[PDB]
C-alpha cells in the first residue's frame, strides 16, 4: 500500500517527460489527486489502539549494506504522510505558468522522497529518502524564485547536505557500535551501551536535524531560503522538509537514546525556549513580509523541541499536533503573501496599506491573512492553539520556567503578526499605485479550504489528536 | 602453457593488426566496427573462463583469477566506451581514425596484461606498453600547442615515474636473492628491513602516478586539458582500472602484508587526495579540468577501499570502480557532445543548455549528480558502501573526511547542472544562442546514462560477482 | 497572556478548572504562600488588562 | 532590532565564513599546479624520501 | 641539488646496510644460451608483448614526426 504513495508520485516524474502539454497538467493534478486519495484512505483504515506498526512491507534489497526496503506506519507518521500529499496537491494546483514539465516532475519526485522517509523502518532507507529530498528542492528554489535565488539556494543546498552528513556519521556509528546487521529500525537495532558515547550520537542526530526543523543557531538558511522561492516551492518546501527533520529528531533521537535525552532534557529545553524567543524578536524587527513568516516558522518549529524535551504522554501528542498545525498555517501563510505579492507587486511593510476595502483593494486574502495570523499566534478557535496549549500543559509537570519564555514567546508572535496586520491590511490606499488586477476564483481555493480546515480542527480538536494517542504514549512511556 | 587465459587478450591483439593492415590498404575504413567487434569478443571469451576453471597460471608470469577477469573486463569496456566517443571526435579533426584505434586497442592490451601479471619483468612490459600508448593518444592532435605541451608533460612525468618504479623493481629483485616472481618473493623476505621500505615507496611512486594519489598528481590537470576528450575518457577510467589493479596485485601479494606501512602510506594520500582534489576542483572555468581535479578526489576515495582491507574494503572498492565507468563515460560523452555540436569550450558557456538541447542536459546532470553521490543513481550507493566499509573497520577519520569531501563536490557539481537548467533566453551564453539543430555517440551516451542510473538500485546483480572476485585477494 | 500562565499553573494545584473544584480547593489548601501569591497576582494580571486598569489602561483611551 | 541584527551579522556570516574559506582554499591552492613539468618532479621527489623518512 | 644528495644518502646507508645473499657459486660463462632458454619458457609473455610495443612506438612515432 505504501509503495504506492511511493511510487504513483515517482511513475509522474519519470512520465513527465515524453508527454504532451495539455496531458503534462491534467495528469499532473490526476497522479497528485490520486495520492492524496489513497492517503486518507489510508487514514480511515488506520484503526487506532493499535501500538505497533501498521501497513508493514518488508523485502530484502541490498544485503551487503543492510538497506532492506522496510515500510511500515505509525500514529507519529501518518498524519505526516497525509499532510505531505495534501501539500502536494495544493502545490500542483497552482503550479507555476512557466518551464511547467520540469515542475511537476521534481514535485512529483519530492513528494515522493518525504512520503518514502516517512514511512520508513530502514535507517539507510531513511537517509536514502532524506538525501534524496536534497537536491528536487535546490533545483524548486533555483528555477523559480526571487532576485538572489542562487545564492539562497546554494544555501539551503549546503545547510541541508551537512545534515545527511550528521545523520549518517550518525547510523553508520550506531549501526556498528550495536554490532547489528540488517541497518532496519524496530529491530536488531538496540542501542544498551555505555555512556559518554550515546552523548555524542544523540549530539551528531541534534544537529543533524535541528538544522533542517530547524533550531536556534543552525536556522540560518531558513529566511535566505522561504524569501527567495516562489509560492509553491516556500509551501511545499517548509512543510515537507520541516515536518521531515521534525519527525527524524523525535522517532530516532527518543527511540534510541532514551537514557541521554533524559539528561540533555535540561539543556534542550532553554535552548526551544531561546529559540522560541529569538525567532519572535527577530521577526519584529524584519520589515517585508516572507522574513516574518519565515521566522513565524523557526518560532513554530522550536515549540516541537520544547515538548520533546519532556517525556510527556501529553507533550507529545503535542508535539504531533504541532507540527501538524505549523504546516497547515505555514501553508495558508504562504499562499496569502504569494497572492499578495502577485497582485500588489510589492512585499514591504512600508508601501503595502489598505488591503482591506471591498472594491479597489483585495479584501478576502487580507481577511484570511487575519485569520492565518492569528491562528499562528495563540488564538483559541484555531489550530495553534490547541496545538500549543497540549505542549504547555505537558510541559509544565517538568521545568516550568522554559514554558513560562515559550508563552512569552507566544505573546511576541501576536506581536509582529499585528505589525504585520496593520501595516498590510489596515491603513488606506495610495492612489497612485492602487488597480491591482482581480483574483480569479480557482486562485484562491486553496487558501478558502486551508482555512476552512484550521478553522475546524480549532473548534473539533479530536480530529487533529485521535491519530497519535496510543503511538505518542508507545514512545514516551517505554 | 595454459594460454587459454590469453584467449581474451590475442583477440584484441588481433584487432590491432586488423584494424591496421586495413588501413593500409582502404584509408577510408569503418574500422570504428570489428573494433567494438573485437572488444566485445574478448569480453565475451571471460564467460568460459570465469567460473568454470578454477584459478590458472600461465607460466607464474600471469594468472587468471576472478579480480583478473574483473579488472580485465573493466578495462576492455572502458575501450569499448571509448571507442564510440572518438568516432566523430577525432574525423572532425584532420586526422586519421585508424592509426588512432590501434594505438587505443595496444593501451587496452597493456591495461588487460598488467591486471593478471604477477612477475617483475612483466608487470614492467605491461605498464610501459600503457604508458607509451598513453603519451601517443595524449599527444594526437598534433596541431594544437596545448596537446603538443601536454603530452611532453606527461612523457616527462611518467618516464620517470617508470624509472623510479623500475629502480624499485631492481631492488625487491636484489633483495629477495633471485625470483622475478611476485609470490616468491613474499616467501624469500618476510621481515621489515630499510631495503623493504624503500623499494616500497619506490613501487608506491610509481602506481600513484596511475592512479592520481598527491602529490603524484599534478599532471593530470594538464593532461586533461590538453588530451583529446575521448583519450581522457579512456585515461580517466582504463588507466585508474588498470593501476588499482597493479596496486592490489602488488602490494597484497608480493610486499608481504607484514609489512603494512602501505597502508599508513594509502591513508596519508587518500587524506590528501580527497582535500586536495575536492577543494582546488571547486575553483575552475573549463568542464576538463573540474573533471581532472574531481577524477583525483574520486581516486582518493577509492583509496579508503584497501586502505582498511578486510574483504568488505576491497568489495567496496571493485564496486565503485565499477560504477565510476558507468558515471565518467556518461560525463565524458556529454562533454564531447557538447564541444562537437557548437561550444568547444568551458563551463560559463554551458548557461542555456536547457532550451536548446534538453537530452544533454539530463544526461549530463545524471552523471555529474551521481558522481556526487545523490539518491537513486549508481554514485550514491558506490559511495555508501564506500563509507560503510571504512566504518566497519574502524576508519573514523578517513570516512568523515570523506562525507565532508562530498559535500564540497556536490557544490561544484550541481554548479554545472546550474548553468544547464536555471536560464531564461536571455541568459544564454554566446554558444548557446547559436545552437545548431554521431549515432554512435548517442547509443552510447544513453546507453551509460541508462546504467548509472539503473546500476544503484539494481545493484544486487553485481554485488556477487564483486564478492567472488574479492574472494582472490589474500589476507 | 498572563492569565494563560496563572491557569496553566493552577491545574497541578487543583487538579481542574471548573470554579467549583477551584471552590473546593480553595477551602481545604495548605500549600506555598509565595506560589498561591504568584499564580493570584496572574489571575489579577488578566482581568486587569481585560478590564482596563492601571497601567493598562491606555487602550481604552 | 538587535537580535535581527545579529542574525543577519553574527550567525550568518559564521555560517558563510566556512564557504568563503573554502572558496579561497580552493583559489590560491590551485596555484599548486604551476605548469612547469620540473617542479612536478620536484613534487614527485620530495614525495619519496619523506615517506621514506615516515 | 637537496633532494638528490638526500635521495643519494639514503640510498647509500640502505645498500650499505642491508645484508644481501652473495652465493659464492661461480657464474655461467655462456650467458646467451641461457638468455635465448628464457625468452621462451619463463619470459614468453614478455617477449611477445615486446612485438607489439615496438610496432605501437613506431606506429605512433611516424604519426608524432610526420609532416602534412
Ligand atoms: C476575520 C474573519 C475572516 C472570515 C472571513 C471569511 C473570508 C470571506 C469569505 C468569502 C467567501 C468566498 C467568496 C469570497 C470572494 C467573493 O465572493 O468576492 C470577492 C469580493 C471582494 O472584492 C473582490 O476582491 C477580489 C479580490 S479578493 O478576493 O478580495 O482577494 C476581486 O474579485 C475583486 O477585487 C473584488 O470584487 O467580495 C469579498 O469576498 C469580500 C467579502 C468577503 C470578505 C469579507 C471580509 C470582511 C469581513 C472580515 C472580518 C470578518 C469579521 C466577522 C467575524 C469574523
Ligand atoms: C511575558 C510574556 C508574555 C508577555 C507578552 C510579550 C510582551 C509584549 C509587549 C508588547 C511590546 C510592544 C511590541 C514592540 C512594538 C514595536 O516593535 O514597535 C513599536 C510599535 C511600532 O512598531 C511599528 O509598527 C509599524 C506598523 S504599525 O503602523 O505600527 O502598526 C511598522 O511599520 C514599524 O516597522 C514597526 O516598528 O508601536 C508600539 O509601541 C505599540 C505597542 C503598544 C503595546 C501596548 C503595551 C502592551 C503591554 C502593556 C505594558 C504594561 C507595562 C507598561 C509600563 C508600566
Ligand atoms: C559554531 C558556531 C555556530 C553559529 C552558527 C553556525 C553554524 C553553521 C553550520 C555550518 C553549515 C555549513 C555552512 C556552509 C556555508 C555554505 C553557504 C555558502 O555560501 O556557500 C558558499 C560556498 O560553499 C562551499 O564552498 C561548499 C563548501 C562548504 C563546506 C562547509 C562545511 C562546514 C561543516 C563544518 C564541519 C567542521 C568539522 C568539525 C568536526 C570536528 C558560497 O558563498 P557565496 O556568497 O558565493 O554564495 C553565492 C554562490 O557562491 C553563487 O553560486
Amino acid at each position: 500500500m505504501l509503495t504506492l504513495l511511493i511510487v504513483l508520485p515517482v511513475i509522474g516524474a519519470l512520465l513527465m517527460p515524453l508527454l504532451p502539454e495539455r496531458v503534462l497538467r491534467s495528469v499532473a493534478l490526476v497522479i497528485a489527486g490520486l495520492t492524496f486519495a489513497l492517503s486518507l484512505w489510508m487514514l480511515t483504515q488506520f484503526d487506532v489502539h493499535q501500538s505497533a506498526l501498521q501497513f508493514t512491507e518488508f523485502v530484502p534489497w541490498l544485503l551487503p549494506l543492510g538497506l532492506n526496503y522496510s515500510l511500515g506506519v505509525d500514529g507519529l507518521s501518518l498524519p505526516l504522510i497525509v499532510l505531505g500529499t495534501f501539500l502536494t496537491l495544493g502545490v500542483v494546483f497552482t503550479g507555476e505558468k512557466t518551464g511547467q514539465r520540469l515542475f511537476y516532475a521534481l514535485v512529483l519526485l519530492a513528494n515522493a522522497g518525504i512520503t518514502g522517509a516517512l514511512a520508513a523502518q530502514n535507517l539507510l532507507l531513511f537517509f536514502l529518502f532524506y538525501e534524496l529530498e536534497l537536491v528536487p528542492f535546490y533545483l524548486l528554489i533555483l528555477i523559480w524564485g526571487g532576485q538572489r535565488r542562487e545564492q539562497a539556494a546554494v544555501k539551503f543546498l549546503i545547510y541541508t547536505a551537512v545534515s545527511g552528513i550528521l545523520v549518517l556519521a550518525a547510523f553508520l556509528a550506531m549501526g556498528w557500535l550495536t554490532h547489528a546487521p540488517s541497518f532496519d529500525s524496530a529491530d536488531i537495532q538496540i542501542a544498551g551501551l555505555a555512556p559518554t558515547t550515546q552523548g555524542i550520537l544523540l549530539l551528531l542526530l541534534i544537529l543533524g536535524f535541528g538544522i533542517k526543523m530547524p533550531l536556534v543557531p543552525l536556522h540560518s538558511w531558513l529566511p535566505d531560503a522561504y524569501v527567495e522561492a516562489s509560492t509553491p516551492t516556500a509551501i511545499l518546501l517548509g512543510g515537507a522538509l520541516a515536518k521531515l527533520g521534525a519527525y527524524g529528531l523525535v522517532r530516532f533521537a527518543l527511540g534510541y537514546f532514551p537514557e541521554a535525552w533524559a539528561q540533555f532534557s535540561g539543556l534542550l529545553a532553554i535552548v526551544a525556549a531561546v529559540g522560541i524567543a529569538y525567532g519572535a524578536l527577530a521577526a519584529i524587527a524584519q520589515k517585508d513580509i516572507k522574513r516574518m513568516v519565515a521566522y513565524s516558522s523557526i518560532g513554530h518549529m522550536s515549540y516541537v523541541l520544547l515538548a520533546a524535551a519532556a517525556h510527556t504522554h501529553l507533550s507529545m501528542v503535542g508535539a504531533i499536533a504541532q507540527m501538524i498545525s505549523h504546516g497547515l498555517i505555514l501553508a495558508l501563510l504562504f499562499y496569502l503573501v504569494g497572492v499578495i505579492e502577485t497582485k500588489v507587486g510589492t512585499r514591504e511593510l512600508n508601501v503595502l496599506n489598505g488591503l482591506l476595502n471591498p472594491l479597489r483593494g483585495l479584501p478576502t486574502t487580507s481577511a484570511l491573512l487575519i485569520l492565518g495570523g492569528m491562528a499562528s499566534a495563540g488564538i483559541p478557535g484555531l489550530v495553534g492553539f490547541v496545538a500549543e496549549f497540549l505542549i504547555f500543559q505537558g510541559s509544565y509537570g517538568m521545568f516550568p520556567l522554559p514554558t513560562l519564555v515559550a508563552v512569552v514567546g507566544t505573546g511576541l508572535t501576536a506581536v509582529y503578526f499585528v505589525i504585520m496586520i496593520n501595516r498590510t491590511c489596515f491603513g488606506r490606499l495610495d492612489n497612485r499605485t492602487a488597480y491591482y488586477p482581480r483574483v480569479v476564483w480557482s486562485e484562491k481555493m486553496p487558501a478558502l479550504v486551508l482555512t476552512l480546515l484550521i478553522v475546524f480542527l480549532g473548534v473539533q480538536p479530536t480530529w487533529l489528536v485521535r491519530w497519535s494517542e496510543t503511538t505518542s504514549a508507545q514512545i514516551v512511556a517505554a | 602453457g595454459t594460454i587459454l587465459p590469453e584467449t581474451i587478450l590475442i583477440v584484441t591483439l588481433l584487432v590491432v593488426l586488423l584494424a591496421d593492415l586495413i588501413q593500409g590498404r582502404q584509408a577510408d575504413r569503418w574500422t570504428p566496427y570489428f573494433a567494438i567487434v573485437g572488444l566485445g569478443g574478448a569480453i565475451a571469451t571471460m564467460i568460459p573462463l570465469w567460473t568454470q576453471p578454477a584459478t590458472i597460471s600461465f607460466f607464474g608470469s600471469f594468472i587468471s583469477d576472478h579480480l583478473s577477469l574483473f579488472f580485465r573486463g573493466l578495462i576492455a569496456l572502458s575501450a569499448l566506451g571509448t571507442i564510440l566517443m572518438s568516432i566523430r571526435y577525432v574525423e572532425q579533426t584532420g586526422s586519421s581514425l585508424g592509426e588512432f584505434m590501434t594505438i587505443l586497442l595496444t593501451a587496452t592490451v597493456g591495461g588487460m596484461f598488467i591486471a593478471g601479471a604477477q612477475e617483475l619483468v612483466f608487470i614492467f612490459v605491461a605498464l610501459e606498453t600503457l604508458s607509451i600508448a598513453s603519451y601517443l593518444l595524449t599527444g594526437y592532435t598534433k596541431r594544437d600547442s596545448r596537446s603538443n605541451e601536454a603530452a611532453l608533460k606527461y612523457l616527462l612525468i611518467g618516464a620517470a615515474s617508470s624509472a623510479i618504479f623500475l629502480y624499485g623493481s631492481s631492488l625487491l629483485y636484489g633483495l629477495s636473492g633471485g625470483h622475478t616472481q611476485l609470490p616468491a618473493i613474499a616467501q624469500a623476505l618476510s621481515s621489515e628491513s630499510l631495503g623493504l621500505v624503500v623499494a616500497l615507496v619506490f613501487v608506491i611512486a610509481g602506481i600513484s602516478f596511475k592512479i592520481s594519489a598527491v602529490p603524484f598528481h599534478q599532471w593530470t590537470p594538464d593532461v586533461y586539458e590538453g588530451a583529446p576528450t575521448p583519450v581522457v575518457a579512456f585515461l580517466s577510467v582504463g588507466s585508474k582500472a588498470a593501476g588499482f589493479a597493479l596496486a592490489i596485485r602488488f602490494l597484497t601479494l608480493a610486499f608481504p602484508s607484514v609489512t603494512d606501512q602501505w597502508q599508513l602510506i594509502f591513508t596519508v594520500l587518500a587524506i590528501l587526495s580527497m582535500i586536495l582534489g575536492n577543494v582546488v576542483a571547486l575553483a575552475q572555468t573549463s568542464m576538463k579540468r573540474m573533471l581532472a581535479y574531481s577524477s583525483i578526489g574520486q581516486a582518493g576515495f577509492v583509496m579508503i577501499g584497501f586502505v582498511v582491507g578486510t574483504e568488505a574494503g576491497y568489495a567496496s572498492m571493485l564496486f565503485y570502480l565499477l560504477v565510476y565507468l558507468f558515471m565518467n563515460l556518461g560525463a565524458f560523452t556529454c562533454v564531447i557532445l557538447f564541444s562537437l555540436r557548437t561550444g568547444t569550450d568551458q563551463i560559463s558557456e554551458y548557461a542555456g543548455l536547457y532550451q536548446k538541447d534538453p537530452l544533454l542536459t539530463l544526461g549530463l546532470s545524471l552523471c555529474l549528480l551521481s558522481l556526487g553521490g545523490i539518491p537513486p543513481l549508481a554514485g550514491f550507493f558506490g559511495k555508501i558502501y564506500l563509507f560503510w566499509a571504512g566504518w566497519q573497520a574502524g576508519a573514523y577519520g578517513l570516512v568523515l573526511l570523506g562525507l565532508l569531501t562530498s559535500v564540497i563536490s556536490i557544490y561544484y557539481y550541481i554548479r554545472v547542472v546550474k548553468m544547464m537548467v536555471v536560464k531564461e533566453p536571455q541568459e544564454m551564453s554566446e554558444a548557446v544562442r547559436n545552437y545548431p539543430e554521431l549515432r554512435p555517440l548517442q547509443v552510447g551516451l544513453v546507453m551509460t546514462v541508462i546504467a548509472t542510473s539503473l546500476a544503484g538500485i539494481l545493484a544486487n546483480p553485481l554485488f556477487n560477482l564483486v564478492n567472488t572476485a574479492v574472494w582472490d585477494v589474500p589476507q | 497572556l498572563v492569565l494563560l500562565m496563572g491557569v496553566l499553573a493552577i491545574y497541578p494545584l487543583a487538579g481542574s478548572w471548573n470554579y467549583d473544584d477551584l471552590a473546593a480547593w480553595a477551602a481545604t489548601a495548605q500549600v506555598n504562600s509565595t506560589l498561591i501569591t504568584l499564580i493570584c497576582l496572574a489571575l489579577i494580571a488578566g482581568p486587569m488588562g481585560k478590564c482596563a486598569q492601571f497601567p493598562l489602561h491606555l487602550w481604552l483611551d | 532590532r538587535i537580535t535581527a541584527w545579529f542574525d543577519r551579522t553574527f550567525v550568518d556570516g559564521t555560517g558563510n565564513a566556512f564557504g568563503v574559506v573554502t572558496l579561497l582554499g580552493g583559489d590560491r591552492l590551485k596555484y599548486s599546479t604551476t605548469g612547469q613539468s620540473q617542479a612536478y618532479i620536484l613534487t614527485i621527489l620530495m614525495g619519496i624520501a619523506i615517506l621514506v623518512i615516515a | 641539488a637537496v633532494v638528490s644528495l638526500g635521495v643519494f644518502a639514503l640510498l647509500t646507508k640502505m645498500i650499505l646496510q642491508t645484508p644481501w645473499q652473495l652465493s659464492s657459486v661461480p657464474p655461467t660463462p655462456d650467458s646467451i644460451t641461457t638468455i635465448g632458454q628464457h625468452f621462451f619458457s619463463d619470459f614468453l609473455l614478455p617477449f611477445e608483448l615486446a612485438s607489439v610495443l615496438l610496432l605501437m612506438a613506431l606506429i605512433g612515432a611516424v604519426v608524432l614526426a610526420r609532416r602534412e
